[PDB]
């Protein structure tokens, strides 16, 4: 027998802190597929560095 | 004057390898903002390595032994990439 007023304030309330954490899971995921991507390139440069440190 | 400029070098290349194993560390216990904070490093690190050149005259020995460390961090890089495409897979289905 809660108020509707009330439970709408926390309906919202919720709403929003889901909102939040959706938002902040896309921004983590966007940065470690972009990290998952610059490893693709850290990689190659990497191996290049291996062989001319074994040269000679 | 530069026995200071082998070991520079040294930690240069000691400094990618240590940032490598703490990303994969970091990565194995799922602290994703700190490994993302810490990923910072690791791209300047190599960045350093870029700006600076192999000295001259080091030797075959000190080669060997930076050579280890560069394998090393291809070898955790690759354990890497395996761990963040299943987080990645892990968040697009908390994601929706």
């Amino acid at each position: 027998n809660a108020t509707l007023k009330s439970l709408t304030k926390q309906y919202l309330s919720v709403s929003n802190s889901i909102d939040e954490t959706v938002a902040r899971y896309k921004a983590q995921f966007t940065q470690l597929d972009t990290m998952m991507s610059k490893l693709n390139n850290t990689s190659s440069y990497l191996t290049q560095q291996f062989t001319a440190m074994n040269k000679s | 004057g530069s026995m200071t400029s082998t070991v520079e070098f040294i930690n240069r290349w000691q400094r990618i390898a240590l940032l490598s194993q703490s990303l994969l560390e970091l990565a194995q216990r799922g602290e994703w903002d700190l490994l993302l904070q810490q990923e910072v490093s690791y791209l300047q690190s190599i960045e350093t390595v870029m700006e600076k050149q192999t000295p001259p005259g080091i030797t075959r020995s000190i080669q060997d032994m930076v050579a280890g460390y560069i394998k090393q961090t291809l070898d955790n890089e690759q354990l890497l990439k395996g761990l963040l495409q299943q987080r990645l897979d892990e968040l697009s289905s908390l994601i929706g």
